[PDB]
């Protein structure tokens, strides 16, 4: 649930990863702030958004939902004192923001999979712009939160990886180590800092802080773009405290647990009501029958189709 | 109404919802203490308290319930009748009407009128004998939906739910209660076979209320049938309870006296208090025992599962219900499947005067009311003295206007006393009273509403709420419509012979379609009401059949063609109440 | 035509429907009820039960005087042979059709009625189960089908008079359904038809069998057939004032869902037909 609540996609040049992300969480009924952070890709992002495909929000059960539009804005993480400013502004536009999916700057960091053949010219535009750009955007965060207390739950910042397409992720693996140390360390101050004299009497009473990471360059498949959009979605509009700060999906969706959601919550609340008891239907090939034996044999029952 | 009970469940539900894994912060539940729901001008303030907290209102749930008196019809008091149906029909309306201007805006709106299915169902009204306050503001929480469903427009929706006998007090007090109806039953129909035979109840009375049926039995000085049921007492009766030795007690005394007071039996200046007050074991606990047993299993008697549901299947059922999008205006049923004994509306059925029957009530007093219908109500009188030749014709009038207007449209029926006009001036006890006094003791009362329709609108969307309805002229329409008819029947109710024939108004020529669910409204809850009374009215000694008659739906079918032709419902009116007016 | 009787002004789909009848299928506290998965229509209904008083009117009384009537049936021996007594003198019809599915009942109902055998008017055919060549011939021989008198040849079979038992040797097998299916629903129905070939040949169904709850296993049965008549007349109602051809179709029962109804009063059951006679005098034809 996050009818009353904000969500901030701090998004980068990944069009296609940060705008299922959106549709995702506007699955939720949610009103969404989208921030690109590289320029040239805002109108992009425009385009494909303007098609209902995007402009649409749908909850669980497949029903239409009349949330807030996406709106766009843009974002320079490795820019101080502008990223500041957009945060105010957008503080102004709607108020305190605290949901805040944090994705990476590039889809491929390199263009190849190698560490040692390159010779400083594109490591160090990720060393600058992946790590630097994360650690600035976490304070640029921290800050927002800090000089403007606001008592609500604990902080969400998820830190979504990027995905995998060949030769696996080794700078994934890098920006991974350097996150969930930034969680752990950043949980653990922040938590520390809530219940301090010192810092409480700045304002208002403010909150604290719970990160986590969501690491998906294991899995490749064709589902896991849509497992991913699930634990987001999950981890921001619910009430679960992880104690473990890196998640992992599994290697083999459907080969753990094969279960497709295309918005099917009916056929999940159908579930185990008639369960080991056989029925005989007639006509069950087309028609109403039809669709009672496919309810049916969803809830648990044994069918027997005849026609 | 109460805060302690609130206030726990409030916590065992948000205990709940935080076990299942929401967002809450306490803010998910509200209580309002001393919400009472019979008062209607402060619904106001809960309405503002919620919009202002939440900010809308979705789900509507029309659940406030009163039981009522719970006695027979003929033993209410108008207070308590006002009482029930505030607190329980009109308190749905006013929430409604304060809700749809921002309902429409939304587009899920959802209204639910919880009601009983002893109320009724579709074209049959069931009776449910001593609740009959409970059976009409049940009836009437399901005609609301019906009459409103295809007005309330698309964005709203609007159902009631109609759960029968839900257990998973042992009619402990039922059964005391039967009991004593039983009592004031015989003691009842004993002064009136004492009465019967040239005996007043003025010489009576003084012997009669020193509860002491050994006195009475050895006297002899008295009319036979109280002896003859002191008799029946003293050997049927169980020997281990005060009733074995007395015969009323503090309740069935001062209730008795009023039935024969507002009956007309006992004039003023005639009441008195028990002279003994008979001890605390009037009733052995045995009988209220065996009166439990039976009243228990002639309830669970009627399922077809041999079994009862709980409210935990009902809850469930409506709330999985609530999530329908294609319903609108239709009657769920929860958990249920009983075998009852009802009646179904005939829909004008066929019938004449017979031959050989007429001039049975020759020479007789008849009863009629009214004041909206003028040429309807003169055509009666000149029906009624130009073939029976009626001895006494009463007909009360709400206006002294209406009167010389009626007065002069006859001109013609006077110099005998026959054609008798009164004003009302709202007060049917007072010229009900004045009617037994100098006027006779007619038996076919007629219940004809002295006002017309309220005549307004009340569908529109949002922007435009001005014009509609509002919860003043509802009360209005129900006070006169429905409350008017029960003050009626039940003030006629204690009449030996009586004949009462409800009529609702047969509407008008060139009607709107909005004032097309108004008449079904009236059709519905005065069907509840007058099923209830003719259930009750058969074991009650005495038996007045009361038949509903109305003219709407009528070949008019909300098809309009009306050029002349109204000799047709001239006659059939005539023919309807001649009909039903004349039984055996 | 249809999406105007909507209230929603929406058209559920197979979804929502097959959703609903899977949730409603785990009540495990409902039985004998009809649910609506999703409807709010406008239809609301044409035709409603109804009951009877009696006295005849006047009016339309005397203009039945010189006609032709047909009715079938052998099963209500007394009530066809008043009926042709109260049609003969106060209805004075000029002509009386009466059939006969077997020739035993057909010797039986002759001396019954051979009180009219000088006038001639009453008129006995051995008939058979071909129904429609029946009333064809009763058509060739004279006239043609006025107010059609329904009435099946044979009661309802309840051959096993159990609808449910504890051995499961001696209850309604499927071959009796399917006889009292065909004898108290499709012979109404072939009747009906032939009467609506007709113009004028006015039908007027009637469910003979009083059946009450102190018959077990019977009354319901009296339930149903009404029911069953009940949906034939609706419809067929509905095609009969649009098309030229003028056919009423009326359905009177007398096995009231009153429970036991009458009592078993030998003897003081003359009224309970009394009234039938009346039911169907009136109806029919004027």
């Amino acid at each position: 649930d996050a009818t009353g609540k904000v969500i901030l996609i701090c998004a980068g040049d990944q069009v296609d990863d940060a705008v299922a992300l959106a549709d995702t969480l506007r699955s939720c009924r949610a009103t969404v702030v989208i921030g690109f952070r590289d320029p040239r890709a805002l109108e992009k992002a425009s385009v494909l958004l303007r098609e209902p495909r995007h402009a649409l929000a749908a909850d669980m059960y497949g029903r239409p939902t009349m949330t807030a539009e996406a709106r766009l804005v843009r974002l320079d993480p490795l820019d101080p004192r502008a990223a500041a400013q957009t945060l105010e502004q957008i503080h102004a536009e709607l108020g305190a923001i605290h949901h805040a999916v944090v994705l990476p700057g590039q889809s491929r960091h390199a263009p190849s999979a190698s560490l040692i053949e390159v010779d400083d010219q594109v490591v160090e535009r990720f060393l600058h712009q992946e790590l630097v750009g994360t650690i600035a955007l976490a304070r640029e965060l921290a800050r927002f939160w800090e000089e403007y207390p606001s008592g609500s739950s604990m902080h969400r910042v998820l830190f979504v990886s990027n995905p995998d397409d060949q030769q696996g992720n080794q700078y994934s693996h890098i920006l991974r180590a350097a996150v969930e140390q930034l969680v752990r360390v950043w949980r653990h101050e922040s938590e520390y800092d809530s219940v301090n004299p010192a810092h409480q009497q700045e304002g208002q009473s403010s909150a604290a802080v719970w990160a986590n990471q969501l690491i998906r360059y294991v899995n490749n498949e064709m589902a896991n773009l849509d497992f991913t959009c699930a634990w987001v979605a999950k981890l921001l509009g619910s009430d679960r405290r992880i104690a473990e700060i890196n998640l992992y999906l599994p290697e083999e969706i459907v080969g753990t647990i094969g279960v497709h959601n295309p918005g099917f919550g009916w056929a999940e609340s159908l579930f185990g009501l008639h369960m080991g008891k056989v029925a005989l239907i007639t006509g069950g090939s087309a028609g109403i029958g039809g669709q009672i034996g496919r309810l049916l044999a969803l809830s648990g029952a044994h069918v027997m189709l005849a026609a | 109404r109460n805060a302690d009970q609130l206030e726990q469940m409030r916590a065992s539900i948000v205990r709940e919802v935080r076990d299942a894994s929401y967002p809450d912060a306490e803010s998910r539940v509200a209580i309002f203490p001393g919400s009472d729901v019979s008062d209607i001008d402060g619904l106001e303030r809960l309405v503002n308290h919620t919009v202002r907290v939440f900010g809308k209102v979705d789900y509507l749930i029309n659940n406030a319930g009163i039981a009522g008196a719970e006695e027979m019809v003929i033993d209410m008091p108008v207070d308590a009748w006002r009482h029930t149906l505030r607190a329980n029909l009109i308190s749905n309306y006013a929430l409604l009407r304060r809700l749809a201007p921002q309902m429409k805006a939304a587009g899920g709106a959802y209204v639910l009128n919880v009601s009983s299915y002893f109320g009724g169902e579709k074209y049959v009204a069931i009776p449910y004998p001593n609740r009959s306050d409970y059976a009409v503001s049940k009836a009437g929480q399901r005609a609301m939906v019906e009459s409103l469903a295809r007005f309330l427009g698309p964005e709203i929706q609007i159902n009631a739910i109609a759960p029968g006998p839900v257990e998973g007090g042992l009619f402990m007090r039922r059964a005391r209660l039967i009991l004593e109806n039983k009592r004031l039953n015989e003691v009842f129909a004993a002064l009136l076979a004492a009465r019967h035979e040239g005996a007043t109840i003025a010489d009576l009375l003084p012997d009669l209320f020193a509860n002491d049926i050994q006195s009475i039995a050895n006297s002899a000085a008295m009319p036979a049938p109280l002896r003859r049921l002191a008799t029946m007492l003293r050997e049927t009766s169980d020997a281990g309870g005060s009733a074995q030795s007395y015969l009323m007690n503090a309740t069935i005394a001062r209730k008795l006296l009023n039935r024969l007071e507002n009956g007309g039996y006992i004039t003023l200046h005639d009441r008195r208090a028990l002279t003994v007050e008979p001890p605390e074991p009037f009733f052995t606990e045995a009988q209220i025992e065996r009166e439990a047993i039976k009243v228990r299993d002639g309830i669970l008697g009627m399922l077809h599962l041999q079994r009862m549901p709980t409210e935990f299947d009902v809850a469930l059922a409506t709330v999985f219900y609530l999530a329908d999008r294609n319903v609108t205006g239709e009657t769920f049923h929860p958990s249920g499947g009983l075998r009852f004994e009802r009646t179904v509306t005939e829909g004008e059925l066929f019938g004449k005067p017979g031959q050989q029957r007429l001039e049975r009530l020759k020479g007789s007093v008849v009863y009629l009311i009214g004041e909206h219908l003028r040429q309807h109500l003169v055509l009666l009188a000149r029906t009624f003295l130009d073939e029976i030749h009626v001895a006494r014709v009463v007909l009360l009038t709400e206006t002294t206007q209406a009167a010389t207007d009626l007065a002069a449209e006859l001109s013609d029926y006077e110099a005998a006393g026959r054609f008798v006009v009164i004003p009302t001036c709202g007060d049917i006890e007072g010229g009900i009273d004045r009617a037994m006094a100098e006027y006779g003791r007619p038996g076919p009362v007629i219940s004809t509403p002295f006002r017309p329709l309220p005549d307004r609108a009340l569908s529109a969307r949002n922007g435009d709420w001005s014009s509609v309805l509002t919860t003043a002229e509802f009360e209005e329409l129900v006070e006169q419509q429905i409350t008017h008819h029960f003050r009626v029947a039940r003030k006629a109710g204690l009449i030996e012979g009586a004949n009462v024939t409800l009529v609702t108004p047969p509407t008008s020529a060139r009607s709107t379609s909005e004032e097309f669910a108004l008449a079904n409204f009236v059709k519905t809850t005065l069907h509840a009401l007058t099923a209830t009374a003719g259930a009750e009215s058969e074991r009650t000694v005495p038996h007045v059949p009361v038949n509903q008659v109305d003219l709407t739906r009528r070949a008019r079918s909300e098809e309009p063609r009306t050029p002349s032709e109204e000799e047709e419902e001239l006659q059939r009116f005539v023919n309807a109440v001649l009909l039903t007016s004349a039984p055996l």
